[PDB]
């Protein structure tokens, strides 16, 4: 049942993917924080089984709503649990259940049958409102601990062909208390049924980083310095 | 000296005392699932281990004492007399059925054949351990054979790991090939349970329990009840395990909806947000100083 | 300058665990019993000196 | 008491021997033993209770 054919390309991600790292506020200070974070001026992914590394910085702007949750597994097969995101117009469905996937799932639109042949053990489920809502929408994944973390941003963007140039700090969603192993993700379409469609996003991986951020009087974060990317940078760093 | 001369001194120090304690928790009604843990008729066997997590739910403890005269309670981490107001970010249990004379192998920094092969605990080990006897509930007169334990392993086990591998296993340079031949071995023993056996081979149930401190906004603890808010006295404060002392404050700091806490350049709180109604109060601390006396010569 | 970054200073090193548990007198009292707590807060009061 | 000096030592025959009951060592790790390099060996042995 396979229908897509993926072509690559590469671009530049300038200063995206920052994310507040904890729940504390804070107000007119200059932090300093070492973690998981999208390199400055990293070199991404264009699409037209991926692997998962220590995280996934996600990014799209296609409105014909073909993009709807994803699936993350090592062997992506019933032996072992796999995690199922399923946005829909209603609410959103969260499974930690070892389905049996094909080998290119989508919904057929609402069969699941085509994604998976069968359910099976589990114990986690979770539903609440749906995570997606000239529009650019970006995604954080990792998992660490014992613990996988959704952040996510939504921005009105004018028509460009690459990332824009700014700064927007993503807040979080979710933290679900899973703990297991995640080595691939894949990508879910929907499409009516058999008809052809296109779809295309970037996907960045992650790397331990130390990053200066600035807090404004409204706690917000409004600007960033990776102090690896130059010896300028570097300079700001250790200066603060 | 019992001469003053003439001049001011530093004598002491003074500090406003606090008026009344003021307590906030969760609004939470749920009991956590400590009941189904335990009394389950069923245990699984140590190589084996069951392993439960507890969450969004008022904890309490008083069903642990009215179980059993328990032959063991240890807790590591904590004070088994202070669970009653503590508050986790999560709860781990693990249960399983062991021989008497291996309770003491269940503890951090031990060797042991459970403790390599079976079941290895992490040495910052915050948490508490519970064995009671089990005799007459897992102790068939002609014997039971359900519980078995691993005995040969390549290498020691990690902290927190399980594994359920059965395979023969080579003790030499030669490989079994399938069968337990000579100098090939099976891994698993089976324990044998009987009534007329003595103490330090009857069964022995453990429970083991793992918390987990600082991390996201805890949500396990509600045992004791919360209290009124009161403004503008010296007072101290218990806001979701958050203890300290000071004047509460109207705030105008614009906290956004996944914020609870507010640090300065010091590092140090200085806002916070009541679990039960969310409002963001300023914390100050009470008035201190130190005192000088003035006075001339003692003549 | 010399002075505010003295002070700031001094105030900053009070975070320090100096290999205890934790940095906070009071999750130490709320946590643990005396026999075990002077063993944590001997370092912090080493530090501190 | 024997005393082991002046040769190759291989403890890939300690391992060979027996799923040993126990074994301990202190002042280094048992995983290490194959690079170190000593001055002299001393071996004691003998049968006691269990
Ligand atoms: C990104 O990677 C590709 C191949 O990995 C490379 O050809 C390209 O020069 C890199 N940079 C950009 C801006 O595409
Ligand atoms: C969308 O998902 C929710 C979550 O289970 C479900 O209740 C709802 O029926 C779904 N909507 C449709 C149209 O299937
Ligand atoms: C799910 O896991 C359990 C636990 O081992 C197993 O007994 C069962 O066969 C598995 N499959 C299904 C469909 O329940
Ligand atoms: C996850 O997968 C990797 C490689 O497939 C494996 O080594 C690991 O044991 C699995 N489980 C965990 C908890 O990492
Ligand atoms: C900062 O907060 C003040 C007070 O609400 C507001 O008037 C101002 O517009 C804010 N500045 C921003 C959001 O850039
Ligand atoms: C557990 O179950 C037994 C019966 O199976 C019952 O008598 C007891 O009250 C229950 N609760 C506890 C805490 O033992």
């Amino acid at each position: 049942v396979n229908l897509i054919t993926r072509t690559q390309s590469y671009t530049n991600s300038f200063t995206r993917g920052v994310y507040y790292p904890d729940k504390v506020f804070r107000s007119s200070v200059l932090h300093s924080t070492q973690d998981l974070f999208l390199p400055f001026f990293s070199n991404v992914t264009w699409f037209h089984a991926l692997p998962f590394n220590d995280g996934v910085y996600f990014a799209s702007t296609e409105k014909s709503n073909i993009i709807r949750g994803w699936i993350f597994g090592t062997t992506l097969d019933s032996k072992t649990q796999s995690l199922l995101i399923v946005n829909n117009a209603t609410n959103v469905v969260i499974k930690v259940c070892e389905f049996q996937f094909c080998n290119d799932p989508f919904l057929d639109v609402e069969s699941e049958f085509r994604v998976y042949s069968s359910a099976n053990n589990c114990t986690f489920e979770y539903v609440s409102q749906p995570f997606l809502m000239k529009n650019l929408r970006e995604f954080v994944f990792k998992n660490i601990d014992g613990y996988f973390k959704i952040y996510s941003k939504h921005t009105p963007i004018n028509l460009e062909r690459d990332l824009p140039q700014g700064f927007s700090a993503l807040e979080p969603l979710v933290d679900l208390p899973i703990g297991i192993n995640i080595t691939r993700f894949q990508t879910l379409l929907a499409l009516h049924r058999w008809t052809a469609g296109a779809a295309a996003y970037y996907v960045g991986y992650l790397q331990p980083r130390t990053f200066l951020l600035k807090y404004n009087e409204n706690g917000t974060i409004t600007d960033a310095v990776d102090c690896a990317l130059d010896p300028l940078s570097e300079t700001k760093c250790t200066l603060k | 000296s019992f001469t003053v001369e003439k001049g001011i001194y530093q004598t002491s120090n003074f500090r406003v005392q606090p008026t009344e304690s003021i307590v906030r928790f969760p609004n939470i009604t749920n009991l956590c699932p400590f009941h189904e843990v335990f009394n389950a008729t069923t245990f699984a066997s140590v190589y084996a281990w069951n392993r439960k997590r507890i969450s969004n739910c008022v904890a309490d403890y008083s069903v642990i004492y009215n179980f059993a005269p328990f032959f063991a309670f240890k807790c590591y981490g904590v004070s088994p007399t202070k669970l009653n107001d503590l508050c986790f970010t999560n709860v781990y249990a693990d249960s399983f059925v062991i021989r008497g004379n291996e309770v003491s192998q269940i503890a951090p920094g031990q060797t042991g054949n459970i403790a390599d092969y079976n079941y290895k605990l992490p040495d910052d080990f915050t948490g508490c351990v519970i064995a009671w006897n089990s005799n007459k509930l897992d102790s068939k007169p002609s014997g039971n054979y359900n519980y078995l334990y691993r005995l040969f392993r390549k290498s020691k086990l990690k902290p927190f790991e399980r594994d359920i591998s059965t395979e023969i296993y080579q003790a030499g340079n030669k490989p079994c090939n399938g069968v337990a031949g000579s100098n090939c071995y099976s891994p698993l023993q089976s324990y044998g349970f009987r009534p007329t056996y003595g103490v330090g081979h009857q069964p022995y149930r453990v429970v083991v329990l793992s918390f987990e401190l600082l991390h996201a906004p805890a949500t396990v603890c509600g045992p004791k009840k919360s209290t009124n808010l009161v403004k503008n006295k010296c007072v101290n404060f218990n806001f979701n395990g958050l203890t300290g002392t000071g004047v509460l404050t109207e705030s105008n700091k614009k906290f956004l909806p996944f914020q609870q806490f507010g640090r300065d350049i010091a590092d140090t709180t200085d806002a916070v947000r009541d679990p039960q109604t969310l409002e963001i109060l300023d914390i100050t601390p009470c008035s201190f100083g130190g005192v000088s006396v003035i006075t001339p010569g003692t003549n | 300058n010399h002075n505010a970054q003295a002070l700031n200073t001094l105030v900053k090193q009070l975070s320090s665990k100096f290999g205890a548990i934790s940095s906070v007198l009071n999750d130490i009292l709320s946590r643990l019993d005396p026999p075990e707590a002077e063993v944590q807060i001997d370092r912090l009061i080493t530090g501190r000196l």
